[PDB]
């Protein structure tokens, strides 16, 4: 899920993975000993479970979060370009782990004003961002425009399954809502994959203000509604 | 020490009070008969042996309990006034109370 703000001028990606590990799976059961020496030992040459992932972002990338269902996860590391992952435990063969990333980019690299209006914004969305070495069997992409936005026209460079345009409420959607855009990919490749989804849409003033004017409607009619409850005689 | 002057003298003082004020008439004779549903109820669990519901009892109870209690804080409030209380607050206050008391046991009654 992804969501463009024309406020505060950012774009914040949120992603939920149920990754599995078809690998082949262990006999004995799991032994935390057998794990634990075969770290000690030496030097974690190549082998089958998942101890780390290394998500590659776009390039500049301010607040990453990692979360399970159950709580967080403190095990990550973001540096540069390049955000590391440890889950909670190792995914041996034929284990699930279903998690959540997120960050925040600016939207001035994502997000561009066109030329015969000036109300009229036209967008290029990175279609996949993960590990290094996934195959992806289900992906939905939701972008999210603003309140007001309208959708022109759509572009996508991967053949998609299914698209549709729906509304979803956040915070402070006091009208209809958000403008969800979302795709359905079936199956995708980390490293074949490259392309960007292309949205083409206008985003006039008139509707970039009844945000603050909403919330002003209704902050006038609670205290209007304060006046009708105090002129009021109720005295017996 | 018969006491004899005792239920002469307050049955001059409250039969005298009853009907110089005529409301607490409809007050005290409702008051009596809510008196003799408590009665009849009681005489019901009596005359057969269980209580079967026993929240239908204790609603058609408490209802009279209730209301009996209510009718007495008002007759409290209207034979001598409350300082910050008006008589006519001192009815709305009974309006409210019992409908509340009618909700709950309209609720108990299943
Ligand atoms: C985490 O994500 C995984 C991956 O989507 C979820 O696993 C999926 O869970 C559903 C329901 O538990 C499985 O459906 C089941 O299918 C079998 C036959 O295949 C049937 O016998 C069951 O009655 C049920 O319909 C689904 O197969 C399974 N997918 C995989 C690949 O294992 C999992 O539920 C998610 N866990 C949490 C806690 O969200
Ligand atoms: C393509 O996407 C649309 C979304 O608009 C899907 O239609 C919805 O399907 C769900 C079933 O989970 C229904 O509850 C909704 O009422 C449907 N909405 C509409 C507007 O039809 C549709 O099923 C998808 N089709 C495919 C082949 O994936």
């Amino acid at each position: 899920d992804i969501w463009l703000s024309h406020w505060a001028s950012t774009i914040q990606f949120e992603e939920y993975y149920e990754l599995t590990n078809k690998a082949a799976k262990l006999s004995k059961g799991f032994s935390r000993l057998e794990l634990m020496k075969q770290i000690q030992t030496q030097n974690m040459r190549q082998t089958h479970f998942v101890t780390v992932l290394d998500m590659l972002l776009p390039e500049g990338a301010t607040d990453h979060y990692f979360t399970d269902l159950v709580g967080l996860v403190s095990t990550s590391h973001a540096e540069r370009d390049h955000f590391f992952i440890r889950p909670r435990f190792p995914i041996f063969g034929g284990w699930n782990y279903n998690f959540t990333v997120g960050w925040t980019n600016k939207l001035s690299d994502f997000l561009h004003v066109s030329s015969g209006s000036d109300e009229k914004f036209v967008a290029s969305i990175p279609i996949l961002n993960g590990p290094p070495d996934t195959v992806y069997d289900n992906v939905e992409l939701s972008v999210f425009l603003p309140e007001g936005a309208e959708i022109f026209d759509i572009d996508s460079p991967v053949p998609f399954t299914n698209v549709s345009i729906e509304t979803q409420k956040s915070y402070f959607d006091l009208n209809k809502g958000h403008v969800k855009l979302t795709f359905s990919y079936r199956n995708l490749i980390s490293q074949v994959a490259n392309g960007q989804v292309l949205i083409k849409y206008d985003y006039p003033k008139s509707s970039f203000f009844k945000k603050p004017l909403s919330i002003a409607c209704y902050i006038f009619t609670a205290l209007m509604g304060v006046f009708v409850l105090k002129t009021l005689n109720m005295n017996v | 020490t018969d006491f004899q002057e005792t239920f002469k003298t307050s049955k001059r003082a409250y039969f005298a009070q009853i009907e110089k004020y005529p409301k607490l008439k409809l007050i005290d004779t409702f008051c009596f008969f809510l008196v003799l549903l408590g009665v009849i109820q009681c005489t019901f669990i009596i005359l057969i042996r269980d209580n079967f519901p026993f929240n239908a009892f204790l609603a058609g109870f408490i209802i009279c309990v209730g209301q009996f209690v209510l009718l007495m804080s008002l007759r409290l409030q209207l034979c001598n006034s409350f300082p910050g209380i008006s008589k006519n607050r001192a009815f709305a206050e009974f309006i409210v109370a019992s409908l509340i008391l009618h909700f709950v046991c309209l609720h108990f009654i299943n």
